[PDB]
C-alpha cells in the first residue's frame, strides 16, 4: 500500500497536491 | 437659465467638470447597492459619484467664500477623495478647510488673485489633501 | 388608488426595472464566460441523491426543478454547500465536495432552454460546469422579461398616475362651483 | 483515436504515459486517470527555476513537524515536485 494511504489518505488529495504543485511552477 | 455668465471664471473651471461627472453618476445611482460584479468603468462613475454629492453637503451659518468652495471642488473633480469612505467626506472638508483658512490663506489667496487655479496651487492642494486624507482616515 | 400610494409604487418599479436590467447584464456576461468555458469542459465529461443548482434566486425554474446534502444554499432552504454561483464552478469545488463524502443537475441546451474515485469528481464537476451556464441563461432570460414587465408596468401606473391627478383636479372644481353656483 | 485534456484545456480531441504519478508524458501531468489529468501542461510555461525552490521548499517542511498524514501531504508535493 502507498504511503499516503496509511493514516489517511484519499487519491484525491494526492491528485490535488500534484496539481497544485504543477500550477505554483 | 443664467447659468455660466453669472459665475467667476475660478468657479467656472471646476462646476463644468463636477456637473458632468454628477449627470453620469444619476444614470447609474439607482444600482449603487445592487451592483458588486458590474465592469470597473461603471464602479468609477459610481465611486466619483457619491464623493462628489459628499462635497456639495454643507452646514448652516457658515457661506463660504468663492477660492474656499473651487478648492474643496477641485480635489473631488481632480480625484483624490475616491479612496476616502463615504461617510467620512463631511468631517474631512470641515477639518480642511479650518486647516486651509488657517494655514494656507497664501494658497487661498492665489486662487482668489489670480482667479484660476494654477500648476503651482495644484501641486500645493495635492501635498495638503493627500497627506492631510491619510491621517484623516486613521 | 390615491396619489401618494402610486408615487411610491412607481418610484420602486422604477428602481426594479434598473436593477433587472443591469441583473441581465450581468448574467449576460457571466453565460458569455460560461459558455465558453463548457466548451473544453464537455470533452473532458465524457469520458445518495443529492442535488446541484446554486445560492442565487431570480433565475426562473432552476432551483425547483431541481428541488442528505445538496450544493446551493437555495437547496436546503427549500428542502450542504454556500458560496455557490456568484464565482464559476472549478475543479476544486468538485473535489470540497466529493471529500466531503444518479446525479441531479439543469443541462444547458440553449439561452432558453435547459433540461433536468476520480471519476466521481469528474461527474460532479461535469454537473457544476452544465448547471451554472444554464443558471446564467435562465437568469439573464428571466430578468430581460422582469425588466420589461416593469416597463409596462411603469407605463400602466404613469397612466393610472395621470388619469387620478387630472380627476381629483376636476373633482376639487366641480365642488367649488357648485358651492358659488 | 486519443483524447488527452486537463479540466480546462484540450490537446488532443504511441502515448507515453507516467503511472496516474507526476510526469512527462509524450505523444507535463500531475495527476488522473482517454488520458485525463487534473493539471496538463506544456513544457514552455513550466518554471523549473522556481520548481527547485518549492521542492526545497518542501523538503524543509518534511523536517519538521512531525504529526502523520501532514507530512504524508508533504511527501506527495515532493514527489511532485521531483519529476
Amino acid at each position: 500500500v502507498a504511503y499516503w494511504r496509511q493514516a489517511g489518505l484519499s487519491y484525491i488529495r494526492y491528485s490535488q497536491i500534484c496539481a497544485k504543485a504543477v500550477r505554483d511552477a | 437659465r443664467v447659468g455660466s455668465a453669472a459665475q467667476t471664471r475660478a468657479m467656472k473651471q471646476v462646476a463644468g467638470t463636477m456637473k458632468l461627472e454628477l449627470a453620469q453618476y444619476r444614470e447609474v445611482a439607482a444600482f449603487a447597492q445592487f451592483g458588486s460584479d458590474l465592469d470597473a468603468a461603471t464602479q468609477q462613475l459610481l465611486s466619483r459619484g457619491v464623493r462628489l454629492t459628499e462635497l456639495l453637503k454643507q452646514g448652516q451659518y457658515s457661506p463660504m467664500a468663492i477660492e474656499e468652495q473651487v478648492a474643496v471642488i477641485y480635489a473631488g473633480v481632480r480625484g483624490y477623495l475616491d479612496k476616502l469612505e463615504p461617510s467620512k467626506i463631511t468631517k474631512f472638508e470641515n477639518a480642511f478647510l479650518s486647516h486651509v483658512i488657517s494655514q494656507h490663506q497664501a494658497l487661498l489667496s492665489k486662487i482668489r488673485t489670480d482667479g484660476k487655479i494654477s500648476e503651482e496651487s495644484d501641486a500645493k492642494l495635492k501635498e495638503i489633501v493627500t497627506n492631510f486624507l491619510a491621517g484623516f482616515e486613521a | 388608488a390615491t396619489l401618494k400610494d402610486i408615487t411610491r409604487r412607481l418610484k420602486s418599479i422604477k428602481n426594479i426595472q434598473k436593477i433587472t436590467k443591469s441583473m441581465k447584464m450581468v448574467a449576460a456576461a457571466k453565460y458569455a464566460r460560461a459558455e465558453r468555458e463548457l466548451k473544453p469542459a464537455r470533452v473532458y465529461g465524457v469520458g445518495l441523491i443529492i442535488g446541484v443548482s446554486s445560492d442565487r434566486g431570480l433565475c426562473g425554474a432552476i432551483h425547483s426543478s431541481v428541488a442528505i446534502i445538496g450544493v446551493g444554499d437555495k437547496i436546503r432552504s427549500i428542502l450542504t454547500f454556500k458560496e455557490v454561483g456568484r464565482r464559476p464552478p472549478t475543479f476544486g469545488d468538485a473535489s470540497v465536495i466529493a471529500l466531503e463524502l444518479s446525479i441531479i443537475f439543469n443541462r444547458f441546451r440553449s439561452v432558453i432552454s435547459y433540461k433536468t474515485e476520480y471519476s466521481l469528481a469528474n461527474i460532479i464537476y461535469y454537473s457544476l460546469k452544465e448547471s451554472t451556464t444554464s443558471e446564467q441563461s435562465a437568469r439573464m432570460t428571466a430578468m430581460d422579461n422582469a425588466s420589461k414587465n416593469a416597463s409596462e408596468m411603469i407605463d400602466k401606473l404613469t397612466l393610472t398616475f395621470n388619469r387620478t391627478r387630472q380627476a381629483v383636479i376636476t373633482k376639487e372644481l366641480i365642488e367649488i362651483i357648485s358651492g358659488a353656483a | 483515436s486519443f483524447t488527452f485534456a486537463s479540466p480546462t484545456q484540450v490537446f488532443f480531441n504511441q502515448v507515453d504515459v507516467p503511472t496516474l504519478r507526476p510526469g512527462l508524458v509524450v505523444v507535463f501531468v500531475s495527476s488522473g486517470s482517454q488520458l485525463l489529468a487534473e493539471e496538463a501542461v506544456t513544457l514552455d510555461m513550466l518554471d523549473l527555476g522556481a520548481a527547485k525552490a518549492n521542492l526545497e521548499k518542501a523538503q524543509s517542511e518534511l523536517l519538521g513537524a512531525a504529526d502523520e498524514a501532514t507530512r504524508a501531504e508533504i511527501q506527495i508535493r515532493i514527489e511532485a515536485n521531483e519529476a
